[PDB]
């Protein structure tokens, strides 16, 4: 009757569910609906402050199109 | 009201107590052969939720199954005050009962309560699989009919 | 010949994976003599650009170096493109 | 933020309790038994009473121990344990790290530490013996650990266990290293602490090895802490080798296939459980020193030149 | 500061667990509960004498290798370089030089269990 | 900077350590194990301060011979500790002639 | 032991091109394409002068011609640059591998209208 | 070298590294390229003991490079009487160097 | 700024740990933090292979010097911080050691014992710099292969020469 | 497998580097102006602040030479906040 053991699993299975989408979502959350951007090197961390400046309202998940030149 | 938060509490402490509670892995005699019979899948031990661990600091109700004797005596006296409270005790067989079928002999010593305190009698020569595997179930029946905290309150 | 037949059968018989890990260790020093492709790995690192090539100040006579990255004189990773 | 933290942390403690009722359970299926199945629906409640009666048992010290060390080991194998949760490549991972197997690898060294003091801060033999054969046993899998972790990702091109997702991409990893999974796996195992190589704690040898003395809390930290121990070294040798595809704009579809990666790669654990008698730890360091390191060598001459062989050098970044 | 506040937090929630895990559940000692364990009897009275190890060779060459090992993890680093022909060559002498190694002291004796 | 001087009175300390035998050569011999992180996060300190790229050679390579000299080290302690039993500096003096 | 010189307030100041990173990794292999000789010249400055204070500019021209550039895609296809930067801005890494549809649809703009 | 069998051969063995401006992975720039060039160059060929007085201007400031020792003591002097002043009243912070 | 320098601080009454002779692990724990911590002081400075490396050999170093200590450096009391009151003293004496300087350094920012060194905090040693897409330590580390050659061979050769050494010394005829 | 697509991996990265040595010249431009107006700013300020000292130089020459120098940034953020100090000095190391 190994079907009983799936009922382990299953919670289980729902318990390891917790820590990915969250971590995924939260980070959808602070960031905007973008990703979390990643900075392995100076390039992509010297961006986020340029983001960050260039915004106005110091936050380098929120990006200004073409709209902002004129 | 207050006494009912007790037995609240009180009813959350118990069934973590006698749903967990892990017999000791201790045979000396006869019985403990057979205590290892039910512990096959025939009668299944763990599914009523124990799982047996070595040490004193480990398991929670010692489970004497043998014949008492005068050497086995210091240890096992020293085995079981070496057991965290709370901590039970149930005798296996009529021999570790007491006295047994070497009631009257010069190397047995006339009951396991003649050195530890008892809880539950399990008779039988040997008993029964499921005899004692009842007396795990009065325990826990027994453990469930407790005040500790109770007591404590109108204390 | 009958020697050294009748080692490796002996190897192969009492410690196969010994006479498994000096296999290939044992190619794995050689084939990069053999390697078509160790080449083309040379070519691979070299065409990653990590520095941005600054430009040069034409005095004239470097027909080689373009004047604009449009240009087709010039070096050009189509081996790559192919690849 | 720190309601990611809880998040990451709370949901292992949980999965760590219920390893312990599948534990009970699936080896009892595995062995004629049926499992704890008398608290609550199917046992799924055992995993909460022994939480509670674990931790309302009455806590030992012994006379001869050490007190400072006796209580700074159990929280560093149970911190360890949880704070291995946080650099995984999950489909969104905690930390980014360019370092991130060097981050797995350094404190899984510092785990076995607080395998390593519990056994003379608890003063006898009993956990003297066992804590040196914590010693030979991390002499053995640690000298060539590195080994296997280095010809993985080797193809990979870098350290950082997010590249890992795009690195296996079209076909699973262990399809192109299945003789390193095959070094890496069971090294896992001799870890762990598991059947085959638990002599750590030595069930039969030694009563209970680096545990004689704990009770109550202690060990529930410790207990938490090498059941979160091998889901996490499994949920990394599930990245490692069999990492499933990732949308960016479906992050859960990689938690769905991730999780079942871990979760049967976990039955293993528990199916060896049963099947296999224990290794004794002289074979332990002799096997792990006689064929595993010269083997390993050569599969990790292999995977260098082998990059250079087909121009096939993975790109760090 | 973000891995400061995980290991900051971790530490804390396993500090918890000890904390309430030594005062909530009630306390009783008296001496022989709290003596060391011997399967049952008095120990003949050390756990402080010389526990003498009969694998100390192997123990060293541990030290060797772990350490050499740390020469060879920039190898993923090391294959992007545009000198791969020394690279390998380098590399691969460092494997022959620990497979030396191990091969020397296997047929020395060595790895087994010394007497 | 400040950074520097806690860690040079790290060797300070480690070299009144390493030469101050109290009762067993182990401890002076972690004292001397020890000595060189002071050592490695010294020489490490400069070179990523100062930009070197290829100086960052050293602090790993220090580690290689400071750490073999530790394990020659305590490989001679085993051939005390059979002949002499202990580890014990004060009765490593059979040469008193 | 001397003197130090810097460019005052005023000469510093340029209508500085304020558009995010992705929008500008999105553009750039068109904008390094054409968009170059300003930026040619600026850098053998940076090369050759070795001081920042003698590009100043150098930088102005740089700076003004990203201006135009950003002014011809917006006034020809604005809409077709949409959707290719958003889409690089949801990724974490900005990858292009991600991007190939949203990427033809912006080619064959620039291509044709221009 | 008490043998400089490096120059015999003219093989290098480990003149690689020594100096910071010799070849860097991918021309990675050193903290003081301009400085340590100017002095090396400056003391070539000249002798160890007449290269002190007369290439010294190119020594300190190449070892102020390095430390900083003397700007940070600058740093020092602007922060010590900065956090003297405001303390007391006088100057009150432009609205960009608090934010 | 504070970890920058707090992290340092450990480093020294980390090192005060097994300075001070305790019994030889306590001096094990004593070194074993400061490597820890060592490895946050690189960290701070980039440096995120070394100070990783500190942390995977060390323990690798130090996991079988403990192995000696309890089988044949251990005594029938282990030692400890508060037992002897000569360690006790070498504890304290490594507390007020640097408890003064960093005092002095805090208060008046330009100590002179032996080094002359200013007390700005660290901040301000750092770049302005722009790594590119790499980075300078692991690729710095990662030159041992392309211009290492030479330095990679007298390393190498010695750790052979290592296993002779450990080997012929110890075998006792 | 891994062969074909290790060597796409990499056709994507000379690709991604391509787009950053295309942004660097405006980038370049954009750095040396911040820090350059900030080096300024930092003077305008030090006029004021330095009346009370009996002997100071108003900007003087760090160094004996007068080429140009790359800004030891102590004397880039020596008096802003602290936030901009750890959003920066420390920011990529602590930043996750
Ligand atoms: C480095 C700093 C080391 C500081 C120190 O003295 O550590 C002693 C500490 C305890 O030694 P022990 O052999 O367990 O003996 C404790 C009692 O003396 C013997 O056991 P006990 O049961 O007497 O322990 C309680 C005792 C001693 O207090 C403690 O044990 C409490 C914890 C240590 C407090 C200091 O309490 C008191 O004396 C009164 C305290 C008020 O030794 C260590 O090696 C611990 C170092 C921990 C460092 C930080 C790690 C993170
Ligand atoms: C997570 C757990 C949540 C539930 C915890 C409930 C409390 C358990 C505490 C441990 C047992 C003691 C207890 O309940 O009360 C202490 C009380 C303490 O006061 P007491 O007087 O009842 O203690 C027992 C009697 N003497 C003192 C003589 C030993 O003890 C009991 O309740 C046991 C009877
Ligand atoms: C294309 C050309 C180049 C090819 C390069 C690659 C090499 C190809 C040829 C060899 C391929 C296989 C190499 C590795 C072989 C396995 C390791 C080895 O040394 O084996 C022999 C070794 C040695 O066998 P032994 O210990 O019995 O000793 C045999 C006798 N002597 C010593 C003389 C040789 O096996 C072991 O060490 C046993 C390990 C037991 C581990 C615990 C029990 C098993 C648990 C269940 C595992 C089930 C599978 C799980 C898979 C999980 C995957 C994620
Ligand atoms: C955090 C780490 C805590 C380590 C000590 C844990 C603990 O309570 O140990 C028991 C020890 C001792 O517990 P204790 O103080 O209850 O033991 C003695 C009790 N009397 C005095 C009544 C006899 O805790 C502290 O010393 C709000
Ligand atoms: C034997 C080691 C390998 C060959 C020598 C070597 O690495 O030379 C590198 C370089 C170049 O010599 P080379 O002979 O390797 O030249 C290049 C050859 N290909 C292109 C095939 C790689 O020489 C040195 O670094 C010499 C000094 C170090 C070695 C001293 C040995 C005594
Ligand atoms: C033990 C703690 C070890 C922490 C560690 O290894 O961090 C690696 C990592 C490696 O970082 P990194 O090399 O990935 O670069 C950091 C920037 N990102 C992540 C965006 C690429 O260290 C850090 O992230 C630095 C921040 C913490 C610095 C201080 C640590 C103090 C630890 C005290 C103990
Ligand atoms: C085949 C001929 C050599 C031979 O006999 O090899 C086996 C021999 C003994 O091996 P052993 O496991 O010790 O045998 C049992 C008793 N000790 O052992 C030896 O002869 C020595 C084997 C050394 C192996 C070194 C491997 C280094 C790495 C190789 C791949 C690169
Ligand atoms: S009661 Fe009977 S079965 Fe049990 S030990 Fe005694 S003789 Fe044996």
């Amino acid at each position: 009757m190994w079907f009983e053991i799936l009922p382990g699993i299953a919670v289980m299975a729902a318990c390891l569910f917790i820590p990915g989408m969250a971590t995924a979502h939260i980070h959808k959350f602070t960031n905007g609906g973008k990703e979390k951007r990643v900075a392995h090197f100076s390039y992509q961390w010297n961006l986020m402050e340029r983001d960050r400046c260039i915004s106005g309202v110091n936050r380098y998940h929120v990006t200004k199109g073409l709209e902002n030149i004129d | 009201r207050g006494e009912y938060v007790v037995a609240k509490l009180d009813d959350l402490v118990n069934w973590a107590r006698r749903s967990s509670l892990w017999p000791m892995t201790f045979g000396l005699a006869c019985c403990a052969v057979e205590m290892m019979h039910m512990a096959a899948p025939r009668y299944d031990m763990d599914r009523f939720g124990v799982v047996f661990r070595a040490s004193p600091r480990q398991s929670d109700v010692m489970i004497v199954a043998g014949t008492l004797t005068n050497k086995m005596a210091p240890a096992l006296r020293k085995v079981y005050d070496q057991m965290p409270e709370p901590r039970y005790v149930v005798s296996m067989g009529s021999c570790a009962n007491g006295g047994g079928y070497y009631h009257y002999s010069y190397s047995v010593v006339r009951g396991c309560d003649r050195i530890v305190p008892v809880d539950i009698y399990v008779p039988g020569c040997p008993p029964t699989a499921e005899a004692l595997l009842y007396g795990i179930l009065q325990l826990q029946r027994k453990i469930k009919r407790e005040k500790r905290l109770r007591i404590w309150y109108r204390r | 010949a009958g020697r050294i037949a009748s080692f490796l059968k002996n190897a192969w018989a009492k410690e196969p994976v010994l006479v498994a890990s000096f296999a290939i260790g044992g190619l794995a020093i050689i084939l990069p003599s053999l390697s078509p492709y160790t080449n083309y790995a040379i070519r691979i690192n070299r065409a990653t650009p990590y520095n941005y090539p600054v430009p040069l100040r034409d005095d004239g006579n470097m027909p080689d170096v373009p004047s604009h990255p449009q240009d087709p004189q010039g070096p050009s990773l189509e081996w790559l493109k192919n690849l | 933020f720190m309601i990611n933290i809880l998040s990451l942390i709370i949901p292992i403690l949980l999965a760590v309790a219920f390893l312990t009722l599948v534990e009970r359970k699936v080896l009892g299926y595995m062995q004629l038994r049926k499992g704890p199945n008398v608290v609550g629906p199917y046992g799924l409640l055992q995993p909460i009473a022994d939480a509670l009666k674990l931790v309302t048992k009455e806590p030992l010290r012994p006379g001869t121990s050490s007190i400072s060390m006796f209580i700074i080991a159990p929280i560093l194998g149970l911190s360890l344990a949880l704070t291995m949760w946080v650099p995984l490549p999950m489909p969104y991972p905690l930390i980014n790290m360019n370092l991130g197997v060097l981050f797995m690898l350094a404190m899984s060294s510092l785990a076995v530490y607080s395998i390593l003091w519990s056994g003379w801060a608890s003063n006898s033999k009993y956990a003297l013996i066992g804590a040196l054969r914590a010693v030979a046993q991390t002499i053995s899998y640690e000298v060539t650990l590195a080994i296997i972790l280095l010809s993985v990702l080797l193809m990979n091109g870098s350290y950082t266990l997010s590249t890992l997702i795009t690195t296996q991409e079209h076909i699973w990893m262990i399809f192109t290293s299945w003789p390193l999974a095959m070094m890496w796996f069971i090294s896992t195992l001799a870890e762990t602490n598991r059947a085959p190589f638990d002599l750590t704690e030595g069930e039969s040898e030694l009563v209970s090895g680096f545990n004689v003395e704990y009770a109550a809390g202690p060990f529930a930290m410790f207990f938490m802490a090498e059941y979160a121990n091998i889901i996490m070294m499994n949920a990394f040798t599930a990245i490692l080798f069999l990492g499933a595809s990732h949308d960016p704009h479906t992050p859960e579809l990689y938690t769905i296939n991730f999780v079942l990666k871990t979760l049967a790669l976990t039955i293993t654990f528990l199916w060896i459980r049963a099947s296999y008698p224990r290794f004794r730890y002289d074979q332990l360091m002799h096997l792990l020193w006689k064929s595993f390191l010269p083997l390993t060598l050569a599969l990790c001459m292999w995977h260098i030149s082998l990059p250079i062989m087909t121009a096939s050098i993975p790109p760090q970044s | 500061m973000n891995i400061m506040l995980t290991l900051l937090t971790n530490v804390t929630l396993a500090s918890l667990l000890v904390l309430i895990a030594f005062w909530l559940p009630q306390l009783n000692a008296y001496s022989e509960k709290t003596s060391p364990y011997e399967c049952g009897f008095d120990p003949m009275g050390s756990a402080r004498l010389p526990f003498s190890m009969k694998f100390f060779l192997v123990a060293i060459t541990f030290l060797l290798f772990d350490l050499e090992i740390a020469l060879l993890l920039p190898l993923p680093w090391a294959s992007q370089t545009n000198n791969l022909k020394t690279m390998l060559t380098m590399a691969l002498f460092l494997l022959i030089l620990l497979a030396a190694s191990l091969a020397y002291e296997w047929t020395q004796k060595g790895l087994e269990w010394a007497e | 900077p400040l950074v520097y001087m806690n860690i040079i009175m790290a060797f300070a300390i480690a070299l009144a350590g390493l030469l101050m035998y109290r009762s067993h050569l182990m401890s002076s011999l972690l004292c001397l194990e020890g000595m060189m992180l002071s050592l490695f996060i010294m020489s490490t300190l400069i070179i990523l301060n100062t930009h070197f790229t290829l100086a960052n050679m050293m602090p790993i390579i220090l580690l290689v011979f400071a750490a073999c000299e530790a394990a020659l080290g305590l490989s001679l302690l085993v051939m005390v500790s059979n002949t002499y039993g202990t580890d014990y500096v004060q009765n490593l003096n059979l040469l008193q002639c | 032991p001397g003197i130090v010189e810097l460019p005052t307030l005023e000469d510093l100041k340029v209508q500085e091109v304020k558009v995010s990173s992705s929008v500008l990794k999105a553009a750039a292999h068109h904008y390094g394409a054409q968009c170059d000789k300003p930026n040619k010249e600026f850098m053998l400055c940076r090369w050759e002068e070795k001081d920042p204070r003698r590009c100043l500019e150098e930088g102005k021209l740089v700076n003004q011609c990203a201006l135009d550039f950003f002014r011809q895609i917006k006034r020809h296809c604005a809409e077709p640059f949409t959707e290719y930067w958003t889409c690089i801005d949801y990724s974490g890494l900005q990858l292009f591998r991600h991007c190939r549809k949203q990427q033809a649809k912006f080619d064959e703009c620039v291509l044709d209208k221009l | 070298p008490f043998f400089d069998v490096q120059k015999r051969l003219g093989l290098d063995l480990d003149r690689w590294m020594t100096i910071q401006s010799a070849e860097q992975p991918h021309k990675i720039p050193g903290r003081c390229h301009a400085f340590e060039k100017e002095w090396i160059e400056c003391a070539h060929g000249i002798g160890g003991i007449r290269a002190e007085k007369e290439c010294k201007i190119e020594f300190d400031d190449f070892v102020e490079c390095l430390l900083r020792q003397k700007t940070m003591k600058r740093l020092s002097a602007i922060k010590r009487q900065r956090d003297k002043l405001i303390k007391e009243g006088k100057y009150t912070p432009p609205p960009h160097h608090l934010g | 700024m504070y970890i920058a320098f707090i992290l340092s601080t450990i480093f020294v009454i980390g090192f005060v740990g097994f300075s001070s002779k305790p019994s030889p692990i306590y001096g094990g724990l004593g070194l074993i933090v400061s490597g820890g911590v060592g490895c946050g002081i690189v960290l701070n400075f980039g440096g995120s292979f070394l100070g990783l490396m500190v942390f995977l050999i060390y323990l690798g170093g130090m996991l079988v010097v403990f192995g000696y200590t309890t089988a044949m450096a251990t005594e029938m009391y282990p030692e400890v911080w508060v037992s002897n009151k000569t360690v006790f003293g070498a504890f304290v004496s490594g507390l007020m050691m640097e408890f003064c300087m960093v005092y002095y350094a805090l208060k008046e920012e330009e100590v002179e014992i032996i080094f002359k060194f200013n007390g700005l905090g660290d901040w301000v040693i750092y770049d302005t710099g722009d790594s590119g897409f790499f980075s300078e330590e692991a690729m710095g580390i990662a030159a041992l292969y392309s211009y290492g050659t030479w330095l990679v061979i007298v390393t190498g050769w010695s750790l052979l020469i290592g296993v002779v050494v450990i080997m012929e010394i110890t075998r006792g005829n | 497998s891994m062969m074909k697509w290790n060597r796409e991996r990499r056709r994507l990265q000379i690709e991604d580097f391509e787009a950053r040595i295309a942004l660097m010249p405006l980038f370049q431009a954009e750095k040396d102006r911040r820090v350059l107006q900030m080096l300024r700013e930092n003077l305008e300020e030090e006029a004021i602040i330095m009346k009370d000292v009996p002997d100071w130089k108003v900007g003087e020459s760090v160094f004996h030479t007068t080429r140009w120098v790359t800004p030891m940034m102590g004397e880039l953020y020596g008096l802003r906040t602290n936030e901009e100090i750890l959003s920066a000095t420390y920011g990529f190391i602590w930043y996750t």
